[PDB]
């Protein structure tokens, strides 16, 4: 009822599938991505629940539901769950007809090639978009950034990689994985919360924790300095209550919590801290690009919230980066949603409709196409 | 600024560029303000 | 016990240490070059566990401890965790007293002089052999060869070169240096296991999948022609039980894994595949050496185990190599430990004493003896 | 089970009755290998209705739960535990475990429990893994009878590892690194 | 069986590693006895 | 054959080239059992 289109800024966020439209200056659909099965399932006069209309509402009244990411890991192992998610981002809080208006989508790297190939045929059909465009939601926060040379730590919805860039030029060689994820910290603080006398099991209590995180916990810049304080350190017992109503108590675990994201022996993963996956990421890189790389050191992440986390990251390069070479991170307050953001820019790229994923091009070259020349 | 006029003047393959030399380091933002007229 | 002496053919295999005595039909010690750590190094009733006696036994028993290389890439980092690798084999599977038998010690070319300088000292105040001597793995390997003239593409344990030689004359000019490793195929093939929905990042991981490739890899002869087939070819879908138990699929990486030894652009080197780099050095040889080249094509190493390698060769000179001449590639079965048979031969060479590195010479000229007039 | 009792008719709230019915479980319940195939069995199973004096002294009758109580360990929808049964819970540290540490898992399948000790608990182990676990790898579950004195046992070898005592919680090393030092380098 | 010499011979970090492979899966055993023995 | 002979006869210098001559293409060989006699 309007003129050409605007396209459909949709993001898979690890966590919470967040969108809007071409050029929005939010996305305004946010929500976990939280399937629910209601555990006893009790018989009443009526009816009134949904199994899995989650979005949002299932938290809230959570508990007989349990909890269920299509993407569980960053990778979706179920899509009927999924796609009725959709339709309900399109039709509850986009409330839209899908065939109306062109839609971008955020894929992350390392995607098995099929899980794009019918994410779009299902689109296609279910929603017959005008038709649809994807892209990375590393590389569409990166074009958040404007950022064109230098790595971004993407530590973000429920993943972590580090992006090294020059002018908008990328390594994928130079590109790795970090499967932590705000559900690594939460499982991690779980164990922890419930180890110092405490039953932290159940759903909504994930739900609880996590949040625990996101308002209480920060990291330290120093870990043993921090933590003999925390042997006497007064200031740091604040105890919050517990939502139930309780206050439960918090220590030092209001900063030992991520940090593992450097350590990950006591979260048990071989694997090298963001700090030194980035570093080593830089010595692959060529000679003087990590100049830039030091001055385009670009965090993302909401995730990455936590307090001194870029001051941990310049002195942590500090100690091994050249002091010769001078470090400088990046780190937007607006970076769980910059992906979402330069989503919508380019989305919105009105000079950029050639690229798109449309009918005629997939239908006759099925859902191969997509990914040949394309994506 | 100038941005508006010169990064509605400049190349495109170079409105990146100059956006990100001339000051618009949000060419993300020029893009989606051109838009903004053209959205 | 016995007879004035047999040496000690010692060969320190980029992936594998190998070594048997003078003269020996196969090095009787062979296991990888790893130094082990349990990550988290439970407490038991006893003790039981050595840190890194990784020698095979690690391997079998690894997952708690990780993965070191001395020599990580051809060059060797550390050293206090090698010389104890030595001792290992020495004592171990080698259970002999280095000082009762001379031993010939392999070194690649492009080493730092120091390197050689201390692995010799070492040797003898720890090892005090009767006295060594070392040459060069790619230099053991064309003796073995006993091919006098003709370059040599001594792509074996890790490392990949070319060695022209006429009457056993080689130009250190007309020899370069291919980083290009089984290390690197290795983090490919990883890379693309994990991006094709699977998550290979764990060290054990790291040994399965190169014996995935040793057991399962080949190269086709073909790129494009094999690739489309692949589109198609329901021949190279052979998936196989991934050892922890589930089969693992497989498809045309079985092939397209190692061809970027000739297209190090997926892998991202600038540098010039394996047959350019022979054509070239030999565009450099003189005039008519080039003929015998290409009926010396003498090729090296199990790493390059590959099907139809050799026959890749010939096509691909072919399209580079005038068909005035006649290319003829050698590759023996007997690559990997050609090396060592032609170091057991050389130090075997009783009439080869005189360039022995002795005590002597070595304690009045110090270690930088070693290294002028002889090696 | 007390509530089960209870429910069929019966008023199984007392402390006494509390261990009454324990004793009940451990020298009648069991665990039947199939659930389903059982429970239609039940539906007219004459082999399972024993009765029991109730030690008060009036038999008390008995049928299927002399299976179905425990099973709920695999199940706890009935007893109302979102977790996972005892066999997934297994399984899924399996898959968090290495490559091939797994295969021993199979042979190193230990139980441990006398609360453990129903009838078919094993078995119900490897045909549940089985379901679970590749047949291409193969499953053997562990479960000595001497398992709730078992970690008796093993306290009394590792205490009387008289090449043990380095580890040993001494009054001094307490006294002057106070109730902490226990926990540090040390438990 | 020469559990008893050889767990009284072998290493005793190796102790619990040879009586698991020499036959004494009761290392628990061997310990318990050995100090039946000094107990 | 004769490169036994001949390559216990030959030049030494040589030995390495007549047995890459007269057959003994592992020269390589001909000395490791020229040494399995001396080794």
């Amino acid at each position: 009822d309007d003129e050409e289109t605007t396209a459909l800024v949709c993001d898979n966020g690890s966590g919470l599938v967040k969108a809007g439209f071409a050029g929005d200056d939010a996305p305004r659909a946010v929500f976990p991505s939280i399937v629910g099965r209601p555990r006893h399932q009790g018989v009443m006069v009526g009816m009134g629940q949904k199994d899995s209309y989650v979005g949002d509402e299932a938290q809230s009244k959570r508990g007989i539901l349990t909890l269920k990411y299509p993407i569980e890991h960053g990778i979706i192992t179920n899509w009927d769950d999924m796609e009725k998610i959709w339709h309900h981002t399109f039709y509850n809080e986009l409330r839209v007809a899908p065939e109306e208006h062109p839609t971008l989508l955020t894929e992350a790297p390392l995607n098995p090639k099929a899980n794009r190939e019918k994410m779009t045929q299902i689109m296609f059909e279910t929603f017959n978009v005008p038709a649809m465009y994807v892209a990375i939601q590393a590389v569409l926060s990166l074009y958040a950034s404007g950022r064109t040379t230098g790595i971004v730590l993407d530590s973000g919805d429920g993943v972590t990689h580090n992006v090294p860039i020059y002018e908008g030029y990328a390594l994928p060689h130079a590109i790795m994985r970090l499967d932590l994820a705000g559900r690594d910290l939460t499982d991690y603080l779980m164990k922890i919360l419930t180890e110092r006398g405490y039953s932290f099991v159940t759903t909504a209590e994930r739900e609880i924790v996590r949040d625990i995180k996101e308002k209480l916990c920060y990291v330290a810049l120093d870990f043993e300095n921090e933590m003999a304080t925390a042997a006497s350190s007064s200031s740091l017992e604040k105890s919050y209550e517990l939502p139930d109503g309780q206050v439960i108590t918090i220590g030092n675990e209001r900063f030992r919590c991520p940090e593992t994201l450097f350590q990950p022996s006591f979260i048990g993963m071989e694997s090298a801290g963001i700090h030194e996956t980035t570093y080593n990421s830089i010595m692959k890189c060529d000679i003087d690009i990590r100049k830039d790389l030091y001055a385009n050191n670009v965090l993302s992440g909401g995730t990455t919230m936590y307090p001194g986390i870029a001051d941990r990251m310049q002195k942590e390069i500090t100690a091994l980066a050249p002091s010769t070479m001078k470090i400088k991170i990046i780190a937007p307050p607006e970076r769980k949603y910059s992906v979402w953001i330069g989503g919508s820019i380019l989305a919105s790229l009105s000079t950029f409709q050639q690229m798109w994923i449309s009918k005629q091009e997939y239908d006759e070259a099925g859902p191969s196409i997509v990914h040949r020349k394309c994506f | 600024e100038d941005v508006w006029e010169i990064l509605r003047q400049a190349p495109p393959s170079e409105y990146e560029r100059i956006a990100f030399q001339y000051g618009v380091t949000d060419l993300r933002g020029m893009l989606k303000r051109l838009k903004g007229m053209r959205r």
